[PDB]
């Protein structure tokens, strides 16, 4: 179990781990989070009880280093920072623990929320779509746009999640215009499950982390690209049974997890209809159907 | 966007630009079967690609042979229309293909869009006007080619004649749209009008009749009467 030590709380705010989350007075005597379970990535993110504008966070595995947080009082935020000296961390964590000024991640032992919502998604991965390769965890936030969205502007500070799209020569072989736009099965398994993801589990991957940047930080490019994959696989008349089996389990839980009064914001109407009664897998996501219809018959 | 009362004159400016009309794509006739079961026997068609400004009719002929053996037909059609377009823009000069195409139902955009994805600079475009390009097979001599058709084949006709000699392409749309929502609101009333009098013939070059100034005007506000009245008829006023 490992940890991430705060220098100092200044400023009032919320603190997100995972899928939880804490309120931090200003200037109380918070020195960070425990008992982070190693063998998972993590998001640890922030939201300023001052201006609500801006939820930003940091990705990080406790596997590839040591890493704190320190609020900047000129930037104006929590920011991660790694730590070089081992000695000088573990000797800090210790005497934060003896002094007991940490909350634990709070994992009840029949939950494996965080590892279905994360089962694919692989820091490696998430430093390839947030570029800012001098540091080993990765920071996100509400208004950071993606790669497509600039090419319709800073490109650094982009989310570069690959970029699907229904009506371009990528996902459109000349000569079968009408059968590839009707049925994108040549547009999933070869361009981009061979061709780019190489297999299906980074294909999974990018989706659970759009998924969580969107749900997270309110991105709203995120939310795109994880509505884009969904239906790139929904539309497709050939799929892998396995694969349609796991996206039926890696929704559900995605759709379980999901704020009930973020819904009518984080969930495309047209997609999911689309997805859930219409397209070639219409009857092959039965666990998603289910709590779908229970859960926001509304959209639907 | 999309091509409404707003922006007419768009039409008629100097930027090249086709109507799209596939609503003669895909013709059946229903009829009982032995069994006294129901079923669609698909007659010749035609797509409907007009230069508003020049008046250039690319009339291409749908021949059924090319259903044979296809579900979904109405789907396909769409589809052919499209792929049938684009064959056309790509036997263009460059010079001579549109900077637009305005279709004149919403279901062709994706069609077209997606066989248009080699020409990025060709704006593909709804329309809210309700055109009545639909009758163009009211027009004996179009469709007389189209039912003759043993196979596919591209006809051509200038839809305004020799017009343009007069008027503008404003006028001239203007009249060939009066003409066209009178044959689709009451095809037999509408004939009768542009051929009563024997003396007036279509040249054999023509689609339609050689009317003077003058006997245009008439024969436009007759038009203009019919539209009014079969409507009257319709709705009961
Ligand atoms: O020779 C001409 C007229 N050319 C046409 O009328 C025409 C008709 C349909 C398609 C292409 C050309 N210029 O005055």
């Amino acid at each position: 179990m490992n940890t991430v030590p705060f220098t100092s709380a200044p400023i009032e705010v919320t603190i997100g781990i995972d899928q939880y989350s804490f309120n931090v007075k200003e200037n109380q005597p918070f020195h960070g989070i425990k008992d982070i379970p190693i063998g998972h990535v993590h998001v640890i993110h922030f939201q300023h009880a001052d201006n609500s504008s801006m939820r930003y966070g940091y990705w990080f595995d406790c596997r590839m280093g040591n890493f704190y947080i320190q609020y900047d009082p000129k930037d104006g935020l929590y920011k991660m920072m790694e730590e070089r000296d081992g000695a000088k961390f573990e000797n800090i964590v210790h005497n934060f623990k003896e002094r007991q000024m940490m909350v634990s991640y709070p994992k009840i032992d029949e939950d494996d929320t965080w590892y279905n919502l994360t089962e694919f998604v692989q820091m490696d991965k998430i430093r390839k779509i947030v570029r800012k390769d001098e540091n080993q965890f990765s920071y996100v936030d509400s208004s950071m746009t993606t790669v497509q969205e600039n090419e319709l502007s800073d490109p650094a500070h982009s989310l570069n999640y690959t970029v699907i799209n229904f009506k371009s020569r990528e996902a459109i072989r000349p000569g079968h215009e009408m059968e590839d736009f009707l049925d994108k099965s040549y547009y999933l398994n070869t361009v981009m499950l061979q061709g780019i993801f190489k297999n299906s589990s980074n294909y999974f991957g990018e989706l659970q982390f759009a998924f969580l940047n969107a749900m997270f930080f309110g991105n709203y490019g995120s939310s795109l690209q994880w509505h884009a994959m969904i239906e790139l696989i929904c539309s497709s008349a050939t799929v892998p049974k396995h694969m349609l089996d796991k996206l039926d389990e890696i929704l559900y839980y995605q759709i379980k997890t999901l704020p009930e009064q973020y819904s009518d914001i984080l969930l495309n109407e047209r997609v999911w209809n689309i997805c859930l009664y219409s397209s070639f897998q219409k009857n092959s996501l039965h666990n998603t159907e289910k709590i779908m219809e229970n859960k926001y018959p509304e959209l639907l | 966007g999309a091509m409404n009362s707003s922006n007419y004159a768009e039409l008629f400016n100097n930027d090249i630009k086709l109507f799209v009309d596939d609503t003669n794509v895909y013709r059946v006739t229903v009829h009982k079967t032995f069994e006294g079961n129901v079923a669609t026997k698909a007659i010749n068609g035609c797509i409907f690609t007009l230069n508003p400004k020049t008046g250039h009719l690319f009339l291409k002929i749908i021949h059924t042979s090319v259903w044979a053996g296809q579900k979904r037909l109405s789907q396909l059609a769409k589809w052919k229309t499209a792929e049938e377009v684009s064959a056309l823009v790509r036997s263009l000069p460059k010079e001579e293909q549109p900077k637009q195409i305005i279709v004149t139902r919403k279901a062709m955009l994706d069609p077209l869009e997606v066989h248009m994805l080699d020409f990025p600079n060709i704006a593909i475009r709804p329309t809210e006007l309700r055109l009545p390009f639909s009758a163009a097979m009211s027009i004996d001599k179009l469709s007389d080619v189209v039912m003759k058709a043993t196979e596919p084949q591209m006809v051509l006709f200038n839809i305004y004649d020799d017009w343009l000699d007069r008027i503008s392409s404003y006028t001239a749309f203007s009249r060939l749209t009066l003409l066209l929502r009178a044959l689709k609101t009451n095809e037999e009333s509408a004939k009768m009008i542009l051929l009563s009098d024997p003396t007036i013939t279509i040249k054999s070059y023509h689609l339609w009749p050689s009317f003077t100034d003058e006997q245009w005007i008439t024969i436009e506000s007759q038009m203009r009467d019919l539209i009014l009245t079969e409507y009257g008829r319709k709705y009961n006023v």
